[PDB]
């Protein structure tokens, strides 16, 4: 039905009771370079199994008061298994992603997280500085980010923070949130589902590109209807985002790339 | 070289030419080797935005329930 | 650009067919039109989507910059190329991430004396060389880089109707990326942190390189000032993903924010 | 399935998501006068959308105490839009009707509301004096009236109430009420469902009638199991009415009839 | 896409070729995709003023008694 | 557009038949010729009805606005366009009470100095902006709203041929209503006399939106004042039902009349 499925990528199994179907993005499925799109000229590198299978990120909680997360891809999976080696060994890298994002409650509780996917997400810096938000900032990995409820610059002159200022109702960008519905989304909606699952092709204006200086989708989560419990002004449900890499190739092999941190 | 299309006639004149004839009709001859040089045609197809308004997967019908 | 559908008549139901209920947390949305949850009667339908296809809609020449010269280093001025310089023809680009097109620029030259006693000059005629990123650029009004032997150049006599010429689509990318989630550099361990450092959302230092305008007459004591209003139009069409529309004022070429966010008025809930 | 529907007449549409079926009384469903059934020669008006569309009447209340509500038709739907401008403009009309009852609660409630459609429902009225009831009181509008759990002789002589004295295990007529069951009825039983759905034809020993001496259907609700829930003595669910005219047609125009009231 | 049409000669000229051949015909060519661009033809059609002069319901002879 | 039936001889007459006799009660005009009163000779009609068609009657390009800038706000003006600021046009429209056509807008520009012997200024250049109902007005000559992004936007250098554009049928009901016998508001009962009033026989408030017109030269403080008279042509005319023409002066947008409700001289019942 609509409402059970069973999700088998290589040595993974993901299964659901409670969906509301899956969203694939545009419409279109992950493919793989054809020779008629090709631009690197030698020979791509395909990891299959090894690379494109559920990773399990760190799981978030969300209390009353949450305003958001987010998270960047190729990004937040970076240091996962051989993806991640695969990311850095290689100057290009192209990929497309399963994202199924987990929260079960019960029948008592009430709340809808808005789960959208967003190609080019970039996000507002805090400074009056324009695009200051440092390469360390911008590429947090698997813990990713959290939206805000106001914007609050950064003052600090000899030490600036050039972090991102995501403000909630501004979708982190200047524009409204409820308009980012355009994009490929599913609503958990705790009196009807568990989880959200969205199947991303690659999108840019590129068929390969940088996977270390750029990240192709973000994923943003809002709680578009605040968490409530019968009466514990205290709840707390954790939200686990499980994702996995599709049709990875790699071109342009050297040697390992070590980003700077922190 | 030319093309000839059809123009979409909106006010009409008390004439039979504002229905018929060439006299509904508009020529067209491209004077420059660059595409970029020549004029939009206007003639501009449209879509499915199911792509937008129904990426599912698994396809669903408007009278049939949605959560099954 | 077509037709729309015509309206069915519609009589009463008694079904287990209910299109009215639904589940918009699959990431759909319900198709019903008026038939659907009430009786219609049967109109044929004429109206048209025309003047919204992707090319009506930005079929108009808007400005994007006004370089202005006083031909009494301000004898010749020099503008990096962009479309972040206004606001109109930018906010209606970002309702999509990625275009290519084609694009016609008309150029629209206005001067006048700065004093209203003093002063004469003859017909001023004007360069627009454009200088693609790595040729040189002109330090004075009259050195070598006018020459133009291979830049682009239109000469312009003033009075005449405004200039227009095309560029094609000249993206390095199969597509124009109107936001690009990245940096040029990936700062390495090791590095100082001056090193790899660049910034955020920012591809090439010089996309597309930049104009350079003068006046070709020999300047006279003369006090004046030109100004060449830079109008664009792109043609040929095609643009990809969809993204809301800018809804706080801009700050800057990035996404930043600073000053009117709050963009809404107050409504009572149950006030018409 | 038996449990969700949809009813679309003219602008109005009612969705269902707990139906239990629908009845046709008498298997009939609403139908216009043939010509060899016709009686009046005049030629008739048929408002079709304008009065043939759901109208709700007012929203009683049900407590562990009610004894339960009765309705006259076309009388309730008197006021109703051009429903009731029709009916007093003209000598003779006639129509069938759509009956939606609506009554959700939750799952830790109980009681069952027995809804019954009863041709010529003619009720026991309060003195001793016999079909006394008067114009007035007979006919309440949308606003209906009441059944009783007990009899109470009106004796006022000065002013008799000349109103209806409707005991409720007696049907409010001399019968009992268990018996009921022999109309065409539903039966909104908490557990089960959220309203009931009637479909009444034309019942009368006559084609056309005049609309304002005689009514012809009565709808009677019957609360079978009493209103309990968890622990509360307090507990009041609403129960609303909503009812469309079906292949209404009236002969007979004239001036617009103005009844004498209260 | 040319029409040609011909002119109604007024004043004629001591020429064959103001009484024949294409020197009697004008020749157009719509130039703009948007009908309201185009010129006026002002080959323009007439009617019947009965709809102003006589709307009468039952048609009446001149000859015959208007009122009968 | 066409020919005129010829005159057919006619002779003499002795009959029961009495074409001269009619009844104008009935609402109809008596559709008699020559012949049917009088012995006519055999005439071949050579004249035509071809200046005389809707179309013909109409091609001509009428003043409907002079808009006046001076570049020394003034230094831009709104027009609010309408048919009704001059009374040759609105009078031959008026011989009907709908019409649906296309319209041909030509403008000429002159301007001058208004001191004989003081001041100077090099070649003008307007632009003449549409304003469609709901876009932003401009406040100044050169604030943000001159991009024309969306707006259809006309550059005239002084000088040149006066400038012309073409507009279709732009009206949100099937015919252009000359006459309008409503309102825009239904007063309710219970509602202050402030409210649900509007003016009688308006129907929008902002029918076809407005122009705004300015220079686009930087201004000198040399005194200088430009006129552009706007004409407009309708093409591809189409009428109904026809009226009266107006016989008294027009006092505003309405019917209203006031001061020359005396059209008629004298003259002598039995005088030529
Ligand atoms: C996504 O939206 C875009 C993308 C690219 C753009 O600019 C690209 C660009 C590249 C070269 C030239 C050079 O054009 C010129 C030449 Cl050859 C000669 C003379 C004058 C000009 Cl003006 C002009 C624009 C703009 Cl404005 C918007
Ligand atoms: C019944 O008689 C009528 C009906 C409508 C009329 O005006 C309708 C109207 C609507 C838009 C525009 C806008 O036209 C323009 C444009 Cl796009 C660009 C530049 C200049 C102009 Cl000028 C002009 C006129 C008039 Cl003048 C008479």
């Amino acid at each position: 039905s609509v409402r059970v499925m069973q999700l088998t990528l290589g040595n993974s199994t993901i299964t659901t009771q409670e969906a509301a179907n899956s969203v694939v993005a545009y419409g279109r499925w992950p493919e793989y370079i054809k020779d008629s799109e090709a631009n690197p000229v030698d020979q791509p590198t395909e990891p299959d199994v090894a690379a494109c299978r559920f990773y399990t990120l760190d799981t978030v909680t969300w209390r009353k008061e949450s305003r958001g997360w987010w998270w960047k891809l190729p990004d937040a999976l970076k240091d996962m298994g051989l993806f991640g080696q695969n990311m850095f060994y290689h100057y290009l890298g192209r990929a497309g992603y399963t994202v199924h994002v987990q929260c079960n409650a019960s029948k008592f509780h009430q709340g809808a997280l808005g789960v959208f996917a967003v190609p080019e997400m970039c996000l507002a810096g805090d400074s009056t500085t324009h695009m200051f938000t440092k390469y360390e900032n911008a590429n947090p990995g698997e813990k990713g980010g959290e939206f805000k409820g106001s914007f609050t610059l950064d003052t600090n002159a000899t030490n600036p923070a050039r972090n991102f200022c995501p403000v909630d109702y501004l979708f982190g960008s200047g524009v409204l949130a409820g308009n980012a519905f355009v994009y490929p989304h599913q609503i958990i909606n705790l009196r009807t589902n568990n989880c959200a699952t969205l199947v991303l092709p690659y999108v840019n204006s590129l068929s390969i590109d940088s996977m270390t200086k750029h990240n192709n989708w973000g994923i943003a989560i809002l709680p578009l209807a605040p968490l409530d419990f019968a009466t514990e002004s205290s709840t707390e449900i954790p939200i686990t985002l499980t994702i996995a890499p599709m049709c990875c190739e790699f071109n342009g092999l050297r040697n390992i790339t070590v980003p700077r941190t922190q | 070289g030319a093309q000839v299309s059809s123009q979409k006639v909106g006010a009409h004149e008390n004439s039979n030419r504002a229905y018929g004839g060439s006299t509904i009709n508009y020529t067209t001859i491209n004077y420059y080797r660059d595409s970029a040089s020549n004029a939009a045609s206007k003639q501009d197809f449209a879509q499915d935005p199911s792509k937008f308004t129904e990426p599912i997967k698994d396809v669903l019908i408007k009278t049939a329930p949605t959560l099954n | 650009a077509n037709n729309l559908p015509d309206t069915q008549s519609s009589g009463p139901a008694h079904s287990k067919e209910t299109p009215a209920l639904t589940a918009v947390e699959t990431g759909a949305t319900n198709p019903l039109v008026p038939s659907d949850t009430v009786q219609t009667r049967h109109v044929i339908q004429k109206r048209t989507r025309s003047e919204s296809t992707v090319e009506s809609f930005f079929a108009r020449g808007a400005c994007v910059a006004i370089i202005e010269v006083d031909n009494d280093s301000k004898l010749f001025s020099v503008w990096k190329i962009t479309y972040k310089d206004t606001v109109q023809l930018r906010r209606k680009l970002e309702f999509f991430t990625y275009s290519r097109f084609d694009m016609e620029f008309t150029f629209v030259v206005t001067s006048n004396y700065t004093d209203a006693n003093n002063g004469h000059a003859l017909n001023q005629v004007y360069q627009i060389m454009y200088i693609p990123p790595g040729a040189p650029i002109p330090g004075k009004w009259n050195d070598y880089t006018w020459q133009t032997s291979s830049n682009p150049s239109v000469f312009y006599t003033y009075g005449a109707p405004p200039a227009r010429i095309s560029v094609p689509y000249v993206g390095i990318a199969n597509a124009y990326s109107h936001f690009y989630d990245g940096f040029a550099k990936v700062p390495l361990a090791g590095q100082a942190s001056t090193e790899g450092d660049s910034l955020y959302g920012a591809a090439s230092l010089n996309d597309f390189g930049s104009l350079a305008v003068r006046v070709v007459n020999d300047h006279n004591p003369t006090k004046l000032t030109s100004k060449i209003r830079v109008y664009m139009k792109p043609k040929h069409v095609r643009v990809w993903c969809p993204r809301p529309p800018r809804a706080v004022p801009y700050y800057g070429p990035g996404v930043d924010y600073k000053d009117g966010l709050a963009p809404l008025p107050g409504k009572g809930l149950t006030t018409y």
